């Protein structure tokens, strides 16, 4: 699937493309809308972690 | 039966505000982001 929340705002075109994972965003379908998606909270951490790669620090 | 009929009808103006009020929502966190 993609992230845990996609569709937060208006149309439920969006919310279908969420609920059924649709693999594609066309361009020309994402021109004709706005904010299709918010990731923006102030609580968690998604699909990442991070104290890895001790490569860079010795550099 | 003929005036509750013209108000039932009238009951699609009510989900139409619904639907707009929903992207005036939208907009509005977009506009309250700047």
């Amino acid at each position: 699937v993609w992230p845990p929340l996609n569709l937060p705002g208006n149309a439920s075109k969006g919310l279908t493309e969420l609920m059924n994972d649709n693999t594609e965003i066309s361009y020309e379908f994402t021109l004709k809308h706005w904010k299709e998606v918010s990731l923006i909270k102030f609580k968690k951490c998604f699909d990442a972690d991070a104290g890895e790669e001790l490569s860079i620090f010795m550099k | 039966e003929t005036k509750v009929d013209r108000i039932l009808s009238s009951q699609s103006l009510i989900q139409t505000i619904k639907n707009d009020i929903v992207g005036l929502k939208a907009g509005m966190a977009t506009l309250e982001g700047m």
